[PDB]
């Protein structure tokens, strides 16, 4: 029981969900390597 | 009186140093014969083997 807050048609003042950080700020971002295979010659490309 | 190791190598005189190869180590090593085409910069320091 009890009709949700719309389809009722009327105006009210109600509750809501909300948080602490700023998000953006950790002071650091995804930070990752990578590693160049070497030659280009024996590359293997034939996995289909 | 007092020899710690002896042995046989390549005689570094029949091959000469300066017209041909070279040996510091027990390897005869000479330089550009067959340098791998695309790798980095410290690789075919050994295919001068």
């Amino acid at each position: 029981v009890g009709i949700p807050k719309l389809e009722v048609d009327h105006i009210s003042f109600s509750n809501v969900v909300s948080m602490m950080t700023a998000n953006i700020r950790t002071g650091d971002d995804m930070a990752v390597e990578r590693v160049n295979p070497d030659d280009v010659r024996a590359i293997n490309i034939r996995n289909a | 009186y007092g020899a710690a190791v002896v042995n046989i190598d390549l005689n570094r005189d029949f091959f000469d140093t300066a017209t041909g190869i070279d040996l510091t180590k027990g390897i005869p090593l000479v330089q550009d014969l067959l340098v791998p085409i695309g790798v980095t910069a410290g690789a075919e320091q050994s295919a001068e083997y």
